[PDB]
């Protein structure tokens, strides 16, 4: 798929990701969710290949929840994301590659920090405090180097991530039929309905 | 397509098959492969079609003028030069694979003309995606000091082994007869051995059968006077 | 390089009556210009009142027939010998056909016989396996020159009543064995004429309750 | 070919059409592209004829063997996904299939989208195949979910008449289908040849047709 | 093709195979290889026919207008022309050509002109897919100042073995023999040649 | 997949009233060059069956071990082997047919063109080809290679259809073979004058002719071709 | 890619008793994409008819080209052309571009008005005459009108009988055929009267 | 460009080409007009490669104007179609072909009439009474072909042109940043500045 | 390369040059093609060094195995198992290997085992890319049951011009003469052959 935002505030991780799923010529839906929830406080937003990224998605879920029950314990965002970062690295070298990139936002109840990795296809991992795959780091990035500090709140990230979605719908060729926004916190994860 | 030469006593005789294709499909089921350059020198072609009729039109036209102008009947190796040169030049680019026959002052002539250029003399020559076929008959029962009825014999032979071996011709036999101090003689459908069966039903429609949504008049004749 | 595909031209055709039907197919064998055989059978009496022809790649087309042939047998030994439907045939080489869907049977395949209320049924297959039972199916290399015409002339496409003028169809009445013999012995002898692959011979087999018959007619040769 | 399917107040209407291509030549007038699963799901079909049949006689084998384990019904959710996985193990291996799950569970009626690649799509309204574009347009402009099931049907027999139209590897004849909780209903075989000049007349469209 | 041409005292000799191919069909058994650009100075062709049939019939018109206005040229002029030709036309032709003559000044002279366009005068030369069979065998029998019986029976041997090998190469052999008496014609056909 | 080496050029055969004729000429090429000069290329399976190669020689030498082992095989535990359980040709050529179809299904076929002819028990006339893409038919004639194009044109001119065949004799229809062979030493550049004749008749048995030569040969108009066109001397 | 079926369509004529038939589909496409349904590749130049099939832009140059042509010989011979110097005309204009060729594949059709002889011929691309008895086809469907033709047609047929048998060739062989249909047209030809029917057909 | 729509109704004939221009995964404007007047009653919009549809434009502009000065009369539709059509088939077999599809609307003066040709780069000419190059038709020529009638005021021209953009913006992968509107007349031509 | 095996009276003897190219440059100009896989059964290799080594190296292995269990192999028995590595994997190696041995029951044989892995036994073999220049000179100056000093002539002359024409031959002549009275090494040093 086409876009998948994220910015790591004070509180919070927030992702966006775009709603456009594309077969030819023609837009067959406008309103996909491009994400899983690995574990009540970790999310994943994916976009790549068609029918690679869901199937990864949901073979990590998989694996995360089979670990949760077993252990009676939900691991740290950090330990997802290397999880996550192997299965990349594994896949890589294989006879048929996924072709995946994600980003991962989590808010550790241990350290009470958010926390967003971004990892590509390759298994290159990276802890940010905001990122982007494909070509919407170019758009977005500069307004993110500017307006950008640690201790926004979670309106302020979401006003500024306003700001990028707009510069994305200006100047890129691609219409990817706006977003939708997850915000990850203490309390857990939520949709926000209205952006 | 299948040609043939062969060369006999007094003269010479060409054949030729008459089918036409489109890659397996049938364009004509009577074709004419027996051009004629001049009145007594007669040349039959094989592949690009067009090519085959272009160049020996052009060249025919050069000798006519040529024979006008040097007040001399035409001569062979006039036109297999003319041909050789001209096709030389495009370099294989105009796909003319010729057989040219014909008598004049000189005696009675026989060669063959490849695409590229080069030419061949001979005493029977085959042409064509039957070539093969109908060279076998030619190795088979040629000989020296044949008659005239002797080698139109083994030239229409020679094109039937192509007719019925080689997918590529077909239907029926032509031939061209040059014979020394001789009109040549252009036998068209000398063999008609490939004539259809009768069809098992007519498939005569009921007039009304078919649908229609408007008629008019058409006018093909010029403005009208008063 | 080597390639392990072929074409041996010939074309073929099924027709299904109301009580029988009929699977004719030239005796045409060809490579590129040359002609292997005059009379080499294509349409094949495969047991259970059930005919069979594979067009296109002979070799791959003789492996089907001998494959199914085999399928028949051990349809009988595993269920107490039963027959073979003709909708269950088509159903098994379907499974035949995409048993090598990443190295197909190069071949249109066409099947004739009766359905299991006596009315005539045909069945055609394209080399992966989709099938699809018909009432008419022309196949090979002159497929595209024979259908329009059995279009024409068996379901009366684009035939209408006179004095109507388009508003009333030409009703569909059914054909007896002797019209559909005439139609594919007239459709084989337009296809001769105007493809090189076709002719030499044509061999029909007719389909009824009484059994499977065979009627050979001579094609043009050149 | 162009298939449509969608969602409604009533359920939810399939159609599609009959052509089948082999390059330029229309090998086929009349073909099925759809698929009785069971009495409550049907299978849409666009792509390679061969994969399509294959894969949805398959996926019906599977379906049947849920209920047999179960003793109840296959959710369409759980219908489509099944079908979804047997293509990923054939990733890259040259398939060819797009195809919509129609069908009525305890959730109510569902439709899904599925292609050779693995995706896996749930909404209110599909339409796959060459002629999809010429099919959205009619539905987009006149589609609601307050719809009865006789403009139902119809808006779905008019949106492949559309396509049929235009679109040169897309007609023959249109198939149409109801799903109900009572389980589908089959809503006939439509020549497009006699529907286009009907639909012309008594709908006054296509006026830059002469008949 | 197998074509070849060799000196002897009273001056030299053209051979040649017969036969001319289309892949592995012989489109003629019969060729004649051997072919006259001036009264007595001939060449023998291999490569493409079409250019070599090309450029001979060119430089025919070369010496028959050379000799209206200059008189009877040398074998030397005569492969100057052929490589001039050869030599600015080389990447368009693929010709093989051997040049042969005899004056009664500079008597038998051979000349052998390869794909490149360069020339090499020679005793003997040897030309033709056919000629790679034959080098050991030539290089050994070969002799200079041989009398015309030995230099026949020198290149009817030498063809022989390659005709024997070469598929390419086949049907009659023709030789040509040029000397101060005239012009002679030879032909020799397989029952005589493939028992040697 | 690979490509032939050492090849063998055309085997022709043709039905005759009382049985069949099998021809091929003695040569292996190395592409252009006429490397060996005595390979045979008819190979016997007892006293009712020749197969005659051409292709690849090195899968010729290959399908001959496996004709020879066949034999051997057949004769295990089998009184009769001399008898009614002798091999026959239908059987020789289906076996044949089921290697060369199963070797192509594999992408590594032997390159070959097969000709299986024979006389079975009955006294029927077995003649049938086969091919490195496991392709099968039969005809009253058959060739490979060249003689498809040449001899095949020559021996329909003798039998153009099945009911020619009684009226065909033996006499007739090697005169037509050898006839054929010396039309493909004219026309194949890839052929030799020395070849290979067998004859099975369902009377007279196996009749098996090494070191043939075409002879009669025309060669003498030679002398009168002068030049390309235009040249006179 | 292919030129010659980018934009589809056929052509086909026919002889009859002392009349000729010439009929063509009317679509124009983009590949798949049907363009328009009034495309007519029939033309006509005083007595003698022209259609021409393949890519639709020769189509449309070369009508304004034989119209300029057909035009100065009528100047200075005073006199319409017949079809057989016409055919002889459209062969020696597509061949001085043998190398950059117009992608069309034409047909002639017209009974000569002095000898009163029907005439029908085609071409390939580059030229080449096809002078048939029986009946000329041209198009993206040509394999299935042979087979039409072949089967259907008789020898000296009267016009309104004619005129069925060349329709129904046509109208099977389109609907076999993608890139073929969307309307038909059929001419008519006698020695001093034309007549010019639309077919009712699917438009699908 | 990407997508230019035409409509003949009644009494005028409109046309509606995208704002949108892209170089590179940059959209550098979205205002431009894609149109060039070449009569007073004739308006050409154009499609294609980029620089070769400005520069054919204005090279056809300045033969149109020239033969009206020359003249002092304005050539019918029909003829500057024509005109087009011969310019693009003679480019087509040129060493270098200009890359550009056209749509021409004008009114007929002499028969009171609209008149909408479609000519593609190739120069195939078509009279049309609605029209699209590029993938424009797959979304739009459905609704047309349903909803068009020649009786059609100029009003409900636009609201026919409206609901097919909609769909183009629905159904379209790429944002082409809306359409300007043009409408030829009896009167002229005008621009419809708020659609 | 230029190599040869050739029978006579007495026996057998095998001959080669002693060039090795990488392309155009000489890596080794004394080299022994003539190698041993039994004590009077030896080969000649040509193509890819490296595959005719590890052939030759897997012949010698089954030769020694088959003598330990059945006693002396035949010549027959060597060609046969260098046939069964090159014929089952021709896909795989660019082998032409000349193999030749001595009985006292079948006295001196020739075995040629060129590219696709075919067998052919012979009176006298050549191969190697300098065997193409000689096949007419070996034709007609080989006879059967030579002499020992006759057959080391014919070697000697043959080799001489195959280096001679080509370079991808040279260096010196090396022989191996297989008889019943033993194995004799032979070596001739260009100074000898050049001159001849
Ligand atoms: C449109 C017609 C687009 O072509 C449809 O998608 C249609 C879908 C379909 C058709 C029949 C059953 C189920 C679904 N597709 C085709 O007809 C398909 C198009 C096609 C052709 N080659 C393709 C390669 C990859 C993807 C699509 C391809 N055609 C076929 O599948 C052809 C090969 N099959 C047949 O023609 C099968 N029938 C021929 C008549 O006899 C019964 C079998
Ligand atoms: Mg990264
Ligand atoms: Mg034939
Ligand atoms: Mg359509
Ligand atoms: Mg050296």
């Amino acid at each position: 798929m086409d876009i998948i935002l994220g910015i790591r505030v004070q509180d919070s991780v927030i992702l966006a990701s775009s709603k456009a799923v594309t077969r030819g010529i023609s837009v067959l839906k406008d309103s996909d969710d491009k994400t899983r929830q690995l574990s009540p406080h970790t999310l994943m937003s994916f976009a790549g290949e068609a029918g690679d990224t869901v199937q990864f998605a949901e073979y990590i879920q998989a694996n995360i929840q089979l670990y949760s029950i077993r252990e009676d314990y939900e691991l740290s965002p950090q330990a997802v994301s290397s999880f996550v970062r192997q299965e990349l690295a594994k896949s890589i070298r294989s006879r048929r590659p996924y072709q995946v990139n994600v980003l991962i936002g989590g808010y550790d109840k241990k350290k009470n920090k958010p926390e967003l990795y971004q990892i590509d296809y390759l298994g290159t991992k990276v802890e940010l405090p905001y990122g982007a795959h494909g070509y919407s780091g170019f758009y977005t990035f500069s307004l993110l180097d500017h307006h950008y500090r640690p201790d926004m709140t979670t309106e302020e990230g979401l006003d500024l991530l306003k700001l990028c979605v707009q510069e994305l719908e200006k100047r890129m060729p691609m219409d990817f039929k706006g977003v939708i926004v997850k915000i990850v916190d203490k309390d857990g994860i939520r949709q926000v309905d209205d952006f | 397509t299948t040609i043939v030469g062969v060369k006999f006593n007094n003269g010479v005789v060409i054949a030729a098959d008459t089918r036409s294709t489109q890659g397996p499909i049938v364009a004509d089921k009577n074709c004419a492969k027996l051009h004629r350059i001049s009145p007594k020198i007669w040349c039959a072609g094989a592949g690009t079609a067009a090519d085959t009729e272009a160049v020996t039109q052009l060249i025919g036209s050069n000798i006519e003028l040529h024979s006008l102008y040097t007040s001399r009947e035409p001569r062979v190796v006039s036109a297999l030069q003319m041909l050789k040169q001209h096709l030389f030049k495009y370099q294989g680019h105009i796909g003319a694979y010729l057989i040219v026959a014909g008598v004049d002052p000189t005696g009675s002539h026989l060669f063959s003309i490849h695409a590229h250029g080069s030419t061949d003399v001979g005493y029977y020559l085959s042409l064509g995606s039957g070539s093969l076929a109908a060279m076998a008959v030619l190795e088979s029962h040629w000989k020296q000091d044949l008659t005239k009825e002797e080698a139109i014999k083994l030239a229409s032979d020679a094109i039937q082994a192509g007719i019925w071996n080689d997918l590529g011709s077909g239907s029926n036999v032509d031939v061209c007869v040059m014979e020394i101090g001789k009109d040549a003689e252009y036998l068209r459908n000398y063999l008609t051995p490939n004539v259809r069966e009768e069809k098992q039903k007519s498939y005569k429609f009921p007039r009304g059968t078919t649908a229609v949504l408007k008629e008019s008049i058409v006018n093909i004749c010029d403005i009208q006077e008063e | 390089q080597f390639n392990p595909y072929g074409d041996n031209g010939g074309t073929i055709l099924g027709i299904a009556g109301e009580d029988f039907a009929v699977l004719a197919g030239d005796t045409r064998n060809i490579t590129d210009y040359s002609i292997n055989s005059r009379y080499e059978p294509k349409v094949f009496d495969c047991g259970d009142n059930i005919v069979m022809s594979a067009n296109g790649f002979a070799a791959d087309g003789d492996a089907l027939v001998k494959r199914f042939k085999n399928s028949v047998k051990w349809y009988h030994f595993d269920h107490n010998d039963k027959k073979l439907s003709i909708n269950s045939a088509a159903r098994n080489i379907q499974h035949l056909l995409y048993s090598r869907r990443f190295f197909p049977y190069y071949v249109y395949n066409i099947i004739a016989g009766l359905d299991e209320d006596g009315k005539g049924a045909v069945y055609s297959f394209d080399p992966v396996g989709s099938y699809q039972r018909e009432q008419c199916r022309a196949g090979g290399a002159a497929a595209s020159l024979i259908m329009p015409f059995l279009d024409n002339q068996v379901n009366f496409k684009n035939q209408y009543e006179p004095g109507t003028n388009g508003k009333v169809k030409k009703p569909l009445k059914y054909l007896s064995v002797e019209e559909v013999i005439k139609l594919v012995r007239d459709s084989f002898t337009s296809a001769t004429e105007r493809h090189i692959q076709v002719g030499d011979g044509l061999e029909i087999l007719i389909v009824t309750k009484d059994g499977v018959r065979k009627e050979f007619y001579e094609l043009k040769r050149d | 070919t162009t298939t449509l399917a969608f969602k409604f107040q009533h359920g939810v209407i399939a159609a599609v059409d009959s052509r089948a291509s082999a390059g330029s030549y229309i090998s086929a007038l009349r073909m099925n592209k759809v698929i009785e699963i069971n009495p409550y799901l049907l299978g849409t079909m666009s792509g390679c004829a061969a994969d399509c049949q294959y894969w949805e006689r398959l996926l019906a084998k599977e379906c049947r063997l849920y209920y047999l384990r179960n003793g109840e019904r296959i959710s369409v959710s759980a219908a489509s996904k099944l079908l979804s996985n047997m293509m990923c193990q054939y990733r890259g291996m040259g398939l060819s299939m797009g195809s919509m799950i129609c069908g009525w569970d305890k959730k109510g009626p569902g439709l899904y989208y599925v292609d050779e690649h693995g995706t896996r799509l749930s909404g209110n309204m599909f339409s796959t195949g060459s002629g999809n574009t010429y099919a959205y347009g009619v539905l987009d402009s006149n589609y609601k979910w307050d719809l009865s099931v006789e403009d139902a049907l119809y808006l779905g027999k008019r949106s492949i008449l559309a396509a049929a139209h235009r679109d040169a590897y897309s007609g023959g004849s249109v198939n149409l289908y109801h799903v109900t909780e009572d389980g589908w209903i089959y809503h006939g075989n439509h020549d497009v040849g006699e529907l286009f000049w009907k639909v012309k007349e008594e709908e006054g469209s296509f006026n830059n047709v002469i008949g | 093709t197998s074509i070849m041409a060799v000196t002897f005292k009273d001056g030299v000799i053209l051979g040649a195979d017969s036969r001319t191919t289309t892949g592995a069909y012989i489109a003629n058994r019969v060729t004649d290889k051997l072919t006259r650009v001036h009264d007595k100075i001939w060449c023998c062709r291999s490569g493409s026919a079409a250019d070599t049939q090309a450029i001979a019939d060119i430089v025919q018109y070369h010496l028959e207008l050379y000799t209206s206005q200059y008189g009877t040229p040398s074998t030397e002029t005569a492969a100057s022309v052929f490589k001039e030709l050869c030599y600015e036309n080389k990447d368009n032709l693929t010709a093989g050509i051997i040049v042969a003559g005899y004056d009664d000044k500079n008597k038998g002279e051979v000349y052998t002109i390869p794909l490149g366009g360069s020339v090499h005068k020679l005793p003997y030369a040897i030309a033709g897919s056919g000629s790679t069979f034959i080098y050991g065998y030539c290089d050994k029998n070969f002799r200079e100042n041989m009398s015309k019986e030995e230099t026949v029976d020198f290149i009817k041997h030498s063809l022989s073995q390659a005709i024997k090998w070469d598929g390419s190469s086949g049907g009659v052999i023709r030789m040509v023999v040029l000397t101060a008496a005239g012009v002679e014609r030879l032909i020799f056909y397989p029952d005589e040649y493939e028992q040697l | 997949t690979q490509q032939p080496i050492v090849t063998g050029t055309s085997v022709i055969s043709m039905k005759y009233d009382n049985g069949v004729i099998i021809a091929a000429d003695n040569l292996g090429s190395y592409g252009s060059l006429l490397r060996f000069n005595g390979v045979e290329r008819l190979i016997p399976v007892g006293d009712n069956t020749v197969v005659g190669i051409s292709g690849d020689i090195s899968d010729m030498q290959h399908i001959e071990r496996l004709l020879k082992d066949l034999v051997t095989e057949n004769a295990y535990d089998n009184p009769l082997a001399d008898a009614e359980e002798a091999l026959e040709p239908s059987y020789i050529f289906e076996y044949l047919a089921t290697v060369m179809y199963q070797r192509r299904s594999k992408m590594n076929p032997l390159w070959n063109a097969i000709i299986v002819a024979g006389v079975q028990s009955n006294g029927d006339q077995f003649l049938r080809y086969v091919n490195l893409l496991g392709v099968t038919y039969s005809s009253p004639t058959l060739a490979t290679g060249f003689g498809a194009h040449m001899a095949n044109p020559l021996l329909r001119k003798v039998v153009d259809r099945e009911s020619d065949i009684p009226k065909t004799t033996v006499q007739v229809a090697e005169e037509a073979i050898v006839n054929a062979m010396r039309v493909l030493y004219y026309r194949d550049a890839r052929s030799s004058r020395n070849f290979s004749l067998a004859i099975i008749d369902k009377n007279t048995g196996l009749t098996f002719k090494k070191n043939l030569q075409v002879e009669n040969m025309k060669w003498d108009f030679a002398k009168d071709i002068k030049g390309y066109g235009t040249q006179k001397i | 890619s292919d030129p010659s079926s980018i934009n589809g369509g056929i052509v086909v004529a026919m002889t009859g008793k002392d009349c000729v038939a010439i009929a063509c589909d009317l679509r124009l496409g983009s590949q798949s994409l049907g363009v328009s349904n009034k495309f007519e590749k029939i033309f006509h130049y005083g007595h003698v008819f022209l259609g021409i099939t393949g890519l639709a832009t020769d189509v449309t140059t070369l009508n304004e080209m034989f119209r300029y042509k057909t035009n100065l010989y009528k100047l200075k011979e005073e006199r319409a052309i017949e079809p057989e110097t016409f055919t002889q005309l459209v062969s020696s204009s597509l061949y001085e571009r043998r190398f950059g060729p117009y992608f069309v594949g034409p047909v002639v059709a017209g009974i000569n008005s002095k000898s009163g002889k029907p005439f029908i011929a085609g071409f390939d691309l580059i030229g080449c005459i096809d002078e048939a008895k029986d009946f000329i086809v041209s198009g993206t469907a040509s394999d299935q009108l042979f087979g039409m033709c072949e089967s259907l047609y008789e020898p000296n047929l009267e016009p309104e009988d004619l005129f069925e048998t060349i329709s129904q060739a046509l109208l099977n062989a389109a609907d076999r055929d993608a890139l073929s249909g969307w309307g038909a047209v059929v001419y008519i030809i006698k020695k001093d009267e034309v007549v010019k029917r639309y077919l009712k057909m699917r438009q699908d």
